RNA sequence: UAAGGUGAUAUGAACCGUUAUAACCGGCGAUUUCCGAAUGGGGAAACCCAGUGUGUUUCGACACACUAUCAUUAACUGAAUCCAUAGGUUAAUGAGGCGAACCGGGGGAACUGAAACAUCUAAGUACCCCGAGGAAAAGAAAUCAACCGAGAUUCCCCCAGUAGCGGCGAGCGAACGGGGAGCAGCCCAGAGCCUGAAUCAGUGUGUGUGUUAGUGGAAGCGUCUGGAAAGGCGCGCGAUACAGGGUGACAGCCCCGUACACAAAAAUGCACAUGCUGUGAGCUCGAUGAGUAGGGCGGGACACGUGGUAUCCUGUCUGAAUAUGGGGGGACCAUCCUCCAAGGCUAAAUACUCCUGACUGACCGAUAGUGAACCAGUACCGUGAGGGAAAGGCGAAAAGAAC
RNA sequence: AGGACCGAACCGACUAAUGUUGAAAAAUUAGCGGAUGACUUGUGGCUGGGGGUGAAAGGCCAAUCAAACCGGGAGAUAGCU
RNA sequence: CGAAGGUGUGCUGUGAGGCAUGCUGGAGGUAUCAGAAGUGCGAAUGCUGACAUAAGUAACGAUAAAGCGGGUGAAAAGCCCGCUCGCCGGAAGACCAAGGGUUCCUGUCCAACGUUAAUCGGGGCAGGGUGAGUCGACCCCUAAGGCGAGGCCGAAAGGCGUAGUCGAUGGGAAACAGGUUAAUAUUCCUGUACUUGGUGUUACUGCGAAGGGGGGACGGAGAAGGCUAUGUUGGCCGGGCG
RNA sequence: UACGGUGCUGAAGCAACAAAUGCCCUGCUUCCAGGAAAAGCCUCUAAGCAUCAGGUAACAUCAAAUCGUACCCCAAACCG
């Protein structure tokens, strides 16, 4: 058959900071 | 409900100002009171959620036209 | 046929009825399995099934 | 007493499978495919009058119809009931 | 409608105008198959069971029916067929020479 | 961890389902935006 | 109407049918599971449990019908109570729910603008709620006007961005008057006496018209190109039809049509012809809407923000005259002019399109046009409200590649 | 006997290392605290946004909280990029 | 006798451009002069689709562990079978509820899925499969609580609440052992049971409630006694003399 | 014998000891922080019903409906 199993990349969640910032 | 009901006064918004004119919302409620009734044709009392002009509509008729008034107007007096 | 099933009284409408219906179970449980190669006598017995409750539902009442 | 047409209306098919010919040589029990909405009584009474022949007692399930995937949709096959339908001790019905 | 099932009919366009024949079945959007003139020549891929042979059969393939008329034997051409009121009976009839068949 | 749907389809009919959206006021407008809209599913009963 | 059909991917077996009970289409009926206002009780919507009455019963039980709540009235009753009263028992008579926009009413913001912000603006806008209709509201002067005069309401164009309102800022912004669309006026405030005539509402027989199936419907050939001609070439004909859509390449003359001319047993919207049931016009005399108009206080609507503020509505206290009387004429007072509130009803012009058809597009042609040319509010995501895609094209005909 | 003791279930989360575009949008390993109580947990109910709840950190309220999420006002506004 | 469009060339214009033609395409295009614009893209951390790059690089997801022969096929490190080896053994074993919804079993195929191969699979396809008086729901009874006829209250919506009526995680009658299926079993079959109701028959007589009462009907810790599950040892029966 | 299987037969089938968190236990001792509700079920009667109905010790006979019963269920199938 033709099963076509490419669904669309929804990848991008969230993020943060978390860094060490010069200040 | 706030209802007299002899007259049917609703309670009526509008707004507070202040001396500077500031406004705000305010609900001016009917003078209500639960008044008991000296009916004659019924020989027996009766309540009404009765505002002050409506004791005084009252005193000038005669309690019984307007008991005829509220019944053709169709409530449970 | 519904002319002359007009034309029958109404125990002899439900009885025609029942042995309508002895057919259609009949043909059923040779549908069931292979023993049914005339496949139209299906659809000719319950429409003809219709037609009687039909006409008991015309006469009975009206 | 039950509507002559209501049994008349229930028993839609036998069954035909290993454990159903097994189970009709080894039990004398008869494993129909009856309507959805039937009960235990009411296939009993049926299944004496129709075929004519006398029954003990009978067992019902209800078959969960599967999930298929004709062509590329997605579709729900029909559930519907089983019926194992014994028979008396010693008496013959095909 | 006009072709009906019986009449030979005389095609007017396609590959082979000029030719002419019979009419064995009308389809439901309007594309007649007539007696052998636009023959297809479809292969057959087999089947173990239904008993087909499998090869090449030259069957008939359809012609739309806006390509064929009604072959006036009485003139030797083809007909426009109009409709007329016979009877209390509505029945076909040609134009040129105007009988009724 | 400890994941933020633990499913129970007591709870999910109780709250989510037809009769819990007929039985307010602004639940009637909830269906009544969904037949709207069109939807296949009205709620999750 | 009908020679072909048994809906679509979808071929197949099985059939039915060719003069009219095959099929197709329109009218009217009958069936109309379960959930849903659900309405017999319940509830995790599409399930469980009933009771009453009527039947049949091979006593195993099945079948049918009924049973919500309130509003109204009718009878039965019926407490502390003496009559009585609430209450309760049935009975009918209605409502309930959905639905896009438009309408009227009850409530009612903030961002924003003011180059900040508080008066103001945004705006009585969005939104929530109630109620009704195909329209709704308003509506027959206690209105204007200006010593002339007009004689309901609504809507459009002007007057006019004028006169005004305005931390006189931002902005808000009439009316008088004039041109048009359309124009319809009546009743209870009550008695005698004509005593059934105008009248409208509801129920019907007949005509005509329109809708829901439909029918007829003109007129072309030979040749070269080509796979095929509707193309080129020459030669004809129709036209109250050359609007359009197909057809193997661009067709008035191949097909379906349109122009025109007709057709409906049945339901039917309407103009009515008009019967029936309620209904009374008509005359005279009288009556002239009270806790009301005004007033104090606090708010709101008029363009009008308390300003010198008219006029309208009322939350509260008060409170007359009543036709020789009263309201208004933009503070207020006196003459004049005009009109008669405190009880109703009313067609039209006007607003709108979830729809049902016809028609048009200096509208889009698959990243456009609705989100959706396709089996889309679908897949999918989200507990849930909700968010929300991609995805058209073989050919002319599957002739879809025998071997 | 006890908000007693040492310690597994069970609740945690103190230190270190590993991972950190990992096996995992907070975890594994080795140690660590409580472990008959102000404990812990199953199942159902309740409190709704200037509101809840809080042995109180502005914490938690669906991987989001100095005022959730979804729609609407709405193409808010933007002397800024 | 070949339109748009696509790809090449040659000419020409001050430039945006224009014309002619060869190939591909296979049905539309439009002079001239005017008219109206959704009218010109290279940049907006622009939007969607496609394809690069890092790159055939990191990684292949528990440091419980594999090895050999035989079968199957075109193809075996992973599949089936056998022999060894290892790991868990208060679990990495068994039975469930919640939850999921046919993944369970057979036959067939290996396109896609499996982080690789695959004849394998919890993948595709066709067929099969769940049997209840006693298990559990449904039912009777209530808790926290929800809806709540009347009622009270509230601009409207609605809020609260009595009668009631729902609400289990609790209370309430009754089945165990053995055997079979590829797939169910306290459900099927064999053996032995038990419970609540109708009906009817025999004997006997105070029965009846929307009521009164008893009971149902209840904490934490601890301590002892009796036992049982269950194991160990002997005996007994059968097998064995390495 | 289809190497998968499948049918008939089939002896012993006791005793001692240890022993649970499970049972007696919804018990007993003890403490204070003072430990669900209603129906099943037993019983008393008012209404009334008057030897009619009913009740209860049997005895026979009929019923027990509908729904879930596969599989995973500390996981490759639930939530990630
Ligand atoms: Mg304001
Ligand atoms: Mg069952
Ligand atoms: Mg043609
Ligand atoms: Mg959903
Ligand atoms: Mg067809
Ligand atoms: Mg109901
Ligand atoms: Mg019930
Ligand atoms: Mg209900
Ligand atoms: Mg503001
Ligand atoms: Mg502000
Ligand atoms: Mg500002
Ligand atoms: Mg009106
Ligand atoms: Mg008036
Ligand atoms: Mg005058
Ligand atoms: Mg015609
Ligand atoms: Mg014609
Ligand atoms: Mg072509
Ligand atoms: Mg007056
Ligand atoms: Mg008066
Ligand atoms: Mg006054
Ligand atoms: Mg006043
Ligand atoms: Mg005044
Ligand atoms: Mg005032
Ligand atoms: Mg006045
Ligand atoms: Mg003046
Ligand atoms: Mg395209
Ligand atoms: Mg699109
Ligand atoms: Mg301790
Ligand atoms: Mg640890
Ligand atoms: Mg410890
Ligand atoms: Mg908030
Ligand atoms: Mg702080
Ligand atoms: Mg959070
Ligand atoms: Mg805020
Ligand atoms: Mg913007
Ligand atoms: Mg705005
Ligand atoms: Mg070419
Ligand atoms: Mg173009
Ligand atoms: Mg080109
Ligand atoms: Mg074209
Ligand atoms: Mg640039
Ligand atoms: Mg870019
Ligand atoms: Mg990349
Ligand atoms: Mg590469
Ligand atoms: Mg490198
Ligand atoms: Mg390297
Ligand atoms: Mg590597
Ligand atoms: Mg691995
Ligand atoms: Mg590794
Ligand atoms: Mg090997
Ligand atoms: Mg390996
Ligand atoms: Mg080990
Ligand atoms: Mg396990
Ligand atoms: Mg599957
Ligand atoms: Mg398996
Ligand atoms: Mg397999
Ligand atoms: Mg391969
Ligand atoms: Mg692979
Ligand atoms: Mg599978
Ligand atoms: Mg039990
Ligand atoms: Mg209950
Ligand atoms: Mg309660
Ligand atoms: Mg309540
Ligand atoms: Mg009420
Ligand atoms: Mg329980
Ligand atoms: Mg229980
Ligand atoms: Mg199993
Ligand atoms: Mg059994
Ligand atoms: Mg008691
Ligand atoms: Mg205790
Ligand atoms: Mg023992
Ligand atoms: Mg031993
Ligand atoms: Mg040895
Ligand atoms: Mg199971």
């Amino acid at each position: 058959a033709a099963a076509a199993a490419a669904a669309a990349a929804a990848a991008a969640a969230a993020a943060a900071a978390a860094a060490a910032a010069a200040a | 409900s706030r209802v007299c009901q002899v007259t049917g006064k609703r309670p009526v918004t509008g707004n507070n100002r202040s001396h500077a004119l500031n406004a705000t919302k305010r609900r001016f409620l009917p003078n209500l009171h639960s008044h008991r009734f000296w009916v004659e044709s019924e020989k027996r009392f009766v309540t009404l959620r009765v505002s002050a002009k409506g004791m005084r509509v009252i005193d000038k008729k005669g309690i019984d036209t307007v008991l005829a008034e509220l019944r053709a107007r169709g409530e449970k007096y | 046929k519904a002319k002359e099933l007009r034309e029958k009284s109404v125990e002899e409408l439900n009885t025609e009825l029942l042995n309508l219906l002895r057919e259609q179970f009949n043909l059923r449980m040779q549908a069931a399995s292979g023993q049914l190669q005339q496949s139209h006598l299906l659809k000719q017995v319950r429409r003809d099934v219709a037609r009687v409750k039909t006409l008991l539902n015309e006469k009975a009442g009206a | 007493m039950i509507r002559e047409e209501r049994l008349l209306k229930v028993l839609r098919a036998p069954h035909v499978s290993e454990k159903a010919s097994t189970a009709m040589e080894k039990s004398n029990t008869i494993v129909l495919k009856v309507a959805k909405d039937a009960t235990k009584a009411e296939i009993k009474a049926a299944v004496q009058k129709l075929f004519e022949v006398e029954v003990e007692v009978v067992n019902t399930l209800v078959v969960k119809g599967k999930v298929k995937r004709h062509g590329q949709r997605i579709g729900r096959r029909s559930d519907w009931k089983k019926a194992y339908v014994t028979l008396k001790e010693g008496q013959n019905l095909d | 409608a006009k072709i009906r099932r019986d009449d030979e009919v005389i095609v007017l366009t396609g590959k082979d105008k000029g030719k002419r024949g019979k009419v064995k079945n009308v389809l439901s959007s309007g594309k007649v198959i007539v007696e052998g003139i636009n023959l297809v020549k479809k292969h057959q891929k087999p089947v173990p069971a239904l008993n087909q042979p499998g090869g090449i059969v030259e069957k008939e393939a359809a012609i739309q029916v806006s390509n064929v008329a009604i072959f006036n034997a009485a003139t030797g051409k083809a007909d426009r067929v109009g409709f007329r009121f016979e009877d209390g009976k509505k029945v076909r009839f040609f134009k040129s020479n105007s009988e009724t068949i | 961890m400890k994941r933020t749907f633990q499913p129970s389809v007591l709870k999910r009919n109780r709250s989510h389902g037809f009769r819990a959206r007929m039985a307010t006021k602004n639940g009637r407008q909830v269906l009544a935006r969904r037949r709207a809209k069109g939807r296949a599913r009205l709620t999750v009963s």
